């Protein structure tokens, strides 16, 4: 019972570190990205940019409203955001119960996410498992990209179910 | 950078398979807000017309998306569809959109002529946040919050 690494290339040709077990993949870069606190950006620059933008729409909505590209860049870094704190979050979680960031902590996870997906279809693209640590388990979200050949793609990583 | 015509392809694939490319790495629902705020600004019609299919679809897993959707209306020359939208399905929107809800009509109240709220609609809104509020995943939108923000420019309402 084993996961196998190997390199992957997205719709552009960049070839990605991939975890592989049956018909379900993720790529290894996605533990950092949303477990381990490592989301991409910068957070305090991106806040700075959004609370001007808040602050602009709280005062003159109707003012805001009229150009769209006001509405966009608003609404894609509160995602970035949104994305960041949700990471951190998670890197939280784990190390409030002692999960470390290893790479036989980090493989037990994948291999875990990995055994979840391997049902999925396209009538439910979300699962969930338990990982323990030496302060106590923590249920960790998982949702999944049906791919056309029916494989899943691990989508995201959340410490709440959404 | 996609033509508008790519950035409706992806919003369609998205809709239809719930991912824009098929072999991207990044998180689908992160694509579809790349695609949809890009469509947006530069073909307003069809912006909006992807953000209503977005909010009637049974098939998407992006909640945050939603609020996106709910919100570019919002902002828009269609809000009354908005205003309906939220009247007819208040019992059973997401914490996105109840989250983007909320925050409209707090900076709506400093408009010098907010658009007309229909009938029982805040009364809608509030009691759909007592029915989410406990819900974990609340304060990743900041909805307890928004939700201050809301009562306090709406006390006499409260």
């Amino acid at each position: 019972n084993s996961f196998e690494v190997s390199s992957l290339p997205d719709a552009n040709g960049k070839n990605h570190i991939t975890a592989v077990k049956g018909d379900a993949k993720i790529p290894v870069d996605k533990i950092e990205l949303y477990m381990r606190g490592k989301a991409s950006g910068d957070l305090d620059s991106l806040q700075a940019e959004y609370n001007s933008l808040k602050d602009a729409r709280i005062s003159s909505q109707k003012e805001f409203a009229k150009d769209p590209n006001n509405a966009k860049r608003m609404e894609v870094l509160e995602k970035q955001i949104h994305n960041i704190e949700r990471s951190q979050d998670m890197a939280r979680v784990l190390e409030q119960a002692g999960i470390v960031n290893t790479a036989s902590n980090n493989s037990m996870i994948m291999d875990k996410l990995l055994d979840s997906a391997q049902g999925a279809t396209s009538a439910n693209r979300k699962t969930s498992v338990v990982v323990s640590g030496p302060n106590g388990n923590v249920r960790i979200y998982a949702t999944w990209t049906i791919l056309p050949d029916g494989t899943k793609r691990l989508s995201t990583v959340t410490g709440t179910f959404k | 950078v996609n033509s508008t015509a790519k950035d409706i392809e992806g919003l369609e694939s998205y809709l239809a398979n719930g991912y824009v490319e098929a072999n991207s790495f990044n998180d689908p629902e992160d694509d579809a807000l790349e695609c949809l705020s890009n469509l947006l600004v530069k073909d307003s019609r069809g912006g909006l017309s992807f953000c209503k299919k977005i909010l009637n679809s049974n098939n998407i897993d992006g909640v945050f998306i939603k609020g996106s959707a709910l919100n570019f209306l919002l902002l828009s020359e269609q809000w009354s569809y908005a205003f309906e939208y939220l009247t007819s399905n208040a019992d059973n929107i997401t914490l996105a959109e109840l989250e983007k809800a909320l925050f409209y009509f707090y900076c709506a109240k400093n408009e010098t002529d907010p658009y007309p709220v229909p009938e029982g609609l805040f009364k809608k809104l509030m009691k759909r946040y007592e029915e989410l509020k406990n819900d974990p995943d609340a304060k990743f939108y900041h909805l307890h919050e928004t939700y201050d923000d809301f009562s306090k420019a709406y006390p006499l309402n409260n």
